């Protein structure tokens, strides 16, 4: 995502981002 | 020629230790070219300073191949480049 965070709003014309969260989603067995 | 300085003498007079950094910085930005080439007869610390200026080269030039391999947003050249530099500087 940085390599996204800086090569888009440079071009499409301080920032900081953060940790990412890892959301997943599975269609296995339901325990 | 009628145009505004600064008081540079004054500056560096009572502010020497940083000035010193300042002026290796302005050196390294503007620093031509060796004429001569790298010999066997050159000091150990020249062929180690050439090594890790090629070294630089090498990983700059690397990293930017790897991420236009990576072509991440698929897609203004000039702009591209500047950003491109700009993230490889980076990391």
């Amino acid at each position: 995502a940085k390599r996204i965070s800086i090569l888009s709003r440079a071009q499409s014309a301080l920032n900081s981002l953060p940790t990412f969260q890892l959301i997943l989603n599975s269609n296995a067995n339901q325990i | 020629q009628g145009t505004q300085a600064d008081d540079l003498v004054s500056a560096i007079q009572q502010n020497a230790n940083h000035f010193t950094e300042l002026f290796c910085r302005a050196i390294d930005n503007n620093m031509p070219l060796p004429t001569k080439e790298i010999d066997y007869k050159d000091d150990v610390l020249d062929v180690i300073l050439n090594q890790r200026r090629l070294r630089n080269e090498r990983m700059l030039s690397d990293r930017t191949n790897e991420i236009r391999s990576e072509n991440l947003m698929d897609t203004p050249p000039s702009s591209m480049n500047d950003a491109l530099r700009e993230v490889v500087e980076d990391e």
